[PDB]
């Protein structure tokens, strides 16, 4: 893309890649926190 | 939920665009999965 | 007459399934257990 | 020389059930250890394959290239030299010729001029084609030469080159797997629709050997390929074949445990489609322009300004020739579907030698002194001559002709000037003298007058573009209904899918569309007769798989979700968005449940613990 | 829109609004996933 | 860093045994990169890491 496309246009794509990316590993870590309340909620009652 | 009748209806060409934002309706699709037998699962155990 | 909220969701890609138990065994359940105790 | 014979026999397509042929490596990648998914044209599994028998007795029959041929031949002592493609295999069109030579082959793609039958007196008497032309692409290398000989080639003409994916295999058809490699990449870049097998005959009159061959065809089809420790395949599964195999396909594995699992969905796949229109009312006048007894002068042409009706150009085109619509900006048949404020129509009668006279920039008498046409004028004319009655016999001394101006004048207006013109220095004072003019004259008719200033009646049908809803653009047809079916709709302009019934709401007299709390249409108000009807769209659910374990046995029961399978697609070829495979019902004890119904189980009066939940109070298990 | 204008801009307001709505669909998957877990919580409690 | 015939890469290039054949132009791995080249002077089978 860099060596066929000018940054003036690369910059669109690009940025919809990062977005993607972002909500890629931001529902990625949502969903990791929602796995580590859980844990948590185990680790307790296995601790009691 | 049926994610590409939803996003675009019966639209063929809009389907042809979907294809470039790579595998993101699987995720939604088992999460509704998890909870739906998560649901039956909870009744199960506290009552049987 | 008139069309009910499960189709009119039901027709725009959204679906409600059926549970698996039925009162008829919750109440089966309950009764037992109250005979029991 | 060629030839001429009549030794032949035909067969019915036989038919195999072709167990696991037709694989290839579909790329120049390595890997190891590792489970891949491709998807091209490739030929089913377990496909009914045509056998052709060739053996006195003769068969060089012509054969189609409809994507690709599947080649098996168990053959010896090399009856066959070499082949052919093309795509007419006459002298005409291009063709190649690719004979596998002694120890090469030959390869070109150019005119020919072909007999029916290619041989030598090995083909040197060059009698594949009875003359010789020219050629341009040709390629000479190394010759790339019970059953144990298994020659299976796949030929495939995309991206412009020839994949010839040829695999030399050293042997009905083994029940095994065994792939496939690339040999050559041409580019040669031609249609290339129909070709031959040609062979190589040795006499002990002429004789020929014995040989059988097969072909087959390829479709766009998922594949799942598997590879051992090595870059080797060692199995393939299919993902159209069975629900056993979309289950393997979905679950990405070989073995599939007991359990339920989800597939894809279902829908209607609705048929045809309904246009309901309303009427049709406001027709405006054709006839009093094109008719008129007494037509408008040639100064005081009237323009006329068109709305409030029908543009009926239906009824434009059926007029006697004639007709010079050599019109702008607008295609005959298109016109029906543009609309206009005004279309101010000119029409005045002009002597028939100079109807082109009138036209966007345009030199002629007229031309330049009388009517100067516009240079964006977007319209069509229509002309026609009325020599049989705008001339009269005893002298038509009554209507007259204009022919001098002064200057030139701008597009689309009206002249009717008729006063004395000033020609020289003396001056005129508005009286025929000294340099001075009086132009206008009249017809003077008699029944002799010649073609050229015989009448042609030329309409100029000015399509003047504005901003209007343009009552007149173009008569609406409308067909007729079906009921409850599924069915594309589009009521007058409001379009949409589903099936229509009768209703017993009482609109207002008003209104036409409805909605419910959804916010969605529900009854619409036909046209032509005032009727309510109510709206519902075609059925659609998911699909789901029981199965038990694969390592006990292979039966599996399929679910249909929420729908009453009085209902379900009996199917004609396709009328059902799961993936055709319907089963007969009275023997596999189809059963309405609460959660759609069942089709492969049976049912008991008996009562056990659950093993696997299908719903709404229901198990199953695999016993007995 | 499909049938008023050129596909290459038709294709900008498809791809505008499949942004759109995917990314409503994905704020609603959210709030299903946390009512959920508050659910189970419940039903934990009152199981024991 | 290196670019052969149009692929670049970066790391420690070592011998590799895999058994290539011969119309297997390079490597790749599960994670779907690049793993494995030919060099298009002297035809010999290479690791990247």
């Amino acid at each position: 893309i860099l060596s066929r496309l000018d940054p003036p246009e690369a910059e669109v794509q690009i940025d919809r890649l990062i977005t993607g990316r972002l909500q890629s590993l931001q529902t990625y870590v949502t969903q990791q926190l929602i796995r580590a309340a859980e844990i948590r909620a185990s680790a307790n009652l296995a601790a009691t | 939920v049926d994610c590409t009748m939803y996003i675009c209806g019966d639209s063929t060409e809009c389907s042809n665009l979907l294809l470039q934002y790579g595998s993101f309706c699987t995720q939604l699709n088992r999460a509704l999965t998890g909870i739906a037998v998560e649901q039956d699962k909870n009744t199960q155990e506290v009552f049987a | 007459a008139a069309r009910d909220l499960i189709c009119a969701q039901k027709f725009n890609g959204l679906t409600v399934l059926p549970p698996l138990l039925t009162d008829e065994m919750i109440a089966q359940y309950t009764s037992a257990l109250l005979a029991g105790t | 020389q060629c030839v001429n014979l009549t030794t032949r026999t035909q067969l019915p397509p036989a038919y195999t059930n072709s167990f696991t042929r037709g694989v290839y490596y579909p790329d120049k990648v390595f890997r190891s250890s590792v489970l891949h998914s491709t998807q091209d044209l490739f030929l089913p599994f377990f496909s009914n394959v045509t056998w052709f028998h060739a053996i006195k007795r003769f068969d060089n029959p012509v054969l189609p290239f409809n994507d690709g041929v599947y080649f098996a031949s168990t053959e010896k002592s090399n009856i066959i030299r070499g082949w052919i493609f093309g795509t007419t295999l006459d002298s005409k069109t291009q063709s190649l010729l690719i004979v596998n030579n002694a120890t090469n082959v030959v390869i070109k793609v150019c005119e020919f001029q072909f007999c029916n039958d290619p041989f030598l007196g090995m083909e040197s008497e060059f009698r594949v084609y009875s003359s010789a032309n020219n050629c341009t692409f040709e390629y000479v290398s190394q010759p790339f030469l019970n059953f144990k000989n298994l020659r299976e080639f796949v030929f495939k003409n995309i991206d412009g080159y020839f994949k010839i994916y040829s695999k030399h295999t050293p042997i009905d058809l083994p029940q095994g797997f065994s792939a496939l490699e690339p040999l050559v990449d041409l580019p040669i870049g031609i249609n290339i629709t129909r070709f031959q097998t040609l062979l190589a005959l040795h006499r002990s009159g002429w004789t020929a050997g014995a040989a059988a061959y097969y072909v087959g065809y390829l479709q766009p089809r998922t594949f799942l390929l598997k590879y051992n420790e090595n870059g080797t395949i060692t199995d393939a599964v299919d993902c159209a074949l069975d629900p056993l195999s979309e289950t393997k396909c979905t679950l990405k594995s070989f073995t599939v445990e007991k359990g339920i699992y989800q597939t894809s969905n279902f829908r209607v796949q609705p048929t045809e489609s309904i246009v309901r229109f309303p009427n049709i009312t406001n027709l405006c006048p054709f006839g009093e322009v094109f008719n008129a007894t007494r037509f408008a002068s040639v100064y005081a042409w009237n323009r006329k300004r068109i709305s409030n009706c029908v543009a009926d150009y239906s009824v434009l085109y059926n007029s006697a020739s004639f007709s010079t619509f050599k019109c702008y900006g607008v295609s005959p048949t298109k016109l029906n579907d543009l609309c206009f404020t005004n279309v101010y129509a000119d029409s005045f009668v002009i002597r028939g030698d100079e109807v082109r006279q009138i036209a966007p920039g345009q030199t002629g008498k007229i031309a330049d002194y009388n009517y100067k046409l516009p240079d964006d004028f977007t319209g069509c004319v229509i002309a026609w001559n009325s020599n049989n009655l705008d001339s009269k016999v005893g002298g038509n001394y009554n209507y007259l002709f204009r022919l001098f101006r002064k200057s030139n004048l701008k597009p689309f207006e009206r002249d009717i000037s008729t006063e004395i013109y000033q020609a020289g220095s003396t001056p005129c004072n508005g009286v025929e003298g000294f340099n001075c003019y009086f132009p206008l004259q009249s017809y003077g008719f008699q029944p002799t007058n010649g073609v050229g200033y015989q009448p042609y009646r030329v309409v100029v049908l000015s399509f003047e573009l504005l901003h209007a809803p343009a009552t007149v653009c173009g008569p609406k047809k409308s067909t007729n209904l079906v009921k409850n079916k599924c069915v594309n709709f589009n009521f007058n302009g409001l379009t949409g899918t589903g099936v229509l019934t009768e209703s017993n709401k009482k609109f207002l007299p008003f209104q036409q569309f409805g909605r419910d709390i959804a916010d969605t249409t529900d009854a619409v108000r036909d046209p032509q007769t005032l009727e309510i009807l109510d709206i519902t769209p075609c059925s659609f659910g998911g699909v789901s798989v029981i199965t038990p374990g694969t390592n006990t046995s292979n039966q599996v029961a399929v679910l249909y979700q929420g729908v009453n399978c009085t209902e379900v697609p009996v199917a004609i070829h396709a009328d059902q968005l799961t993936p055709t495979w319907r089963v007969y019902s009275t023997g596999s004890n189809v059963f309405q449940t609460r959660a759609g119904c069942l089709i492969g189980a049976e049912h008991v009066n008996n009562s056990y613990e659950c093993d696997i939940p299908i719903g709404a109070g229901i198990c199953a298990s695999y016993q007995t």
